[PDB]
């Protein structure tokens, strides 16, 4: 419940343009011609 | 010190875009920051604060600084166009504290940024905002009535052609010389309030700006 | 709001004759307390304020001589009447503790008197004033188009005159073929303190500074 509010209360997103940016970010959905530097850190066990 | 303003009056005048307001309002590239300067004569609202100070309102006073001033520095200097593309600058002028919130936006999600106009340098302002009229008077309102004796001898050469020979004979060309004094009585009972054309500023930014760093180169 | 700064505007600006800086001052003091802008383009005294300062300054020096305040306004009429055809004030190459002196002999003990003054506010000179500047600005550049088309016109007519001319010619005044590049270096290169300022637009501010 606090994530699903602090979802809601941070970002503060109604009717915006992030729809796009989670599929191009998360789903590699871009074209290839731009690398994405999702780097996982294995050694932190900590994915920025 | 003397290189802000050196660096900074030859930014042309060009509007900035703000969804309602027409204010004149130049700001130039600075490698060393930047500085919104204006001229008006008669209050000043100009953002400059010093680095220390600052310092210390981000270090314990500001705690929404989540980005290096590094950062603020990269996109001031990848910013070679001047007018936009196509980050909308929208104002909200409903009281008296002008705050033009200037949303920090380069691609996608918008980050979240705003100014205050605080009090300006004394110095500085004091000593170089007082030019610009001298800097005008000396060079333009010269070069103006030197363009007009120029005309004014252009007119002598014709009546002394006149009186010479080469009579005019068709009435299409028949005109009278030019008069200073007769043109700006008819300017002013005549023509004067057809001739008042300020709008939207048409030729601050085709004819003015130019003619204004022409002024302001010296 | 608006009916005294209005009513002062249209009253010319008065340089004062010290002959050592620019002083671009307005005076009109009739009714509604005294109008004494006093500016040297770096600080306007805006000494709009009522008769606090004037009985301060009348009362701190005079423990036995009072004037009404219609008296004080009569001599602020007429402080200025014969200089628009003295009231000289002189300023100091002192640091920032700025003390007028005045040492005019007139009955050789010398007369004290103190010239308040407050800062100077940086924020002074960036809002209203150079509007009606730009103003005039650009009914200066109409002008200089006007007569640019009319030398335009004059030089197409003056093509005619060569076909029903050939009048006496020096031919050292011959009219080339006009070129736009040939008028910008010429208007460019060639014809490219605060005293001529003031001394060059007194006279032509009062033109367009009402409409």
């Amino acid at each position: 419940e606090s994530e699903i509010s602090q979802e809601a209360d941070d970002m503060a997103m109604e009717k915006g343009k992030y729809v796009g940016e989670l599929r191009k970010a998360l789903l590699s959905g871009a074209g290839p011609a731009d690398v994405y530097t999702f780097n996982f850190s294995k050694e932190s066990c900590y994915f920025f | 010190m003397e290189e802000l303003e050196q660096g900074l009056l030859m930014q042309p005048w060009a509007w900035l875009q703000l969804a309602e307001n027409s204010l004149l309002a130049k700001v130039f590239i600075t490698k060393q920051g930047y500085a919104l300067l204006v001229s008006d004569l008669q209050q000043v609202w100009h953002e400059q604060v010093d680095t220390s100070v600052v310092s210390q309102r981000a270090k314990e006073l500001n705690k929404r600084l989540t980005a290096p001033p590094a950062a603020f520095l990269c996109h001031l200097d990848n910013l070679l166009r001047p007018l936009l593309k196509d980050a909308t600058f929208s104002c909200d002028c409903v009281a008296d504290a002008l705050i033009l919130r200037v949303r920090s936006e380069l691609s996608g999600l918008p980050f979240y940024w705003n100014f205050h106009c605080m009090l300006a340098s004394p110095s500085l302002v004091s000593q170089h905002l007082i030019r610009p009229l001298m800097g005008m008077s000396l060079a333009l309102q010269c070069q103006v009535r030197e363009l007009a004796t120029l005309l004014h001898m252009k007119d002598l050469e014709i009546q002394d052609y006149q009186e010479s020979g080469a009579t005019l004979i068709r009435d299409r060309l028949k005109t009278e010389p030019f008069e200073e004094n007769s043109f700006l009585e008819q300017f002013m009972i005549e023509k004067l309030p057809e001739a008042c054309s300020i709008g939207d500023g048409k030729p601050f930014v085709m004819n003015l700006q130019d003619l204004y760093m022409a002024v302001t180169t010296q």
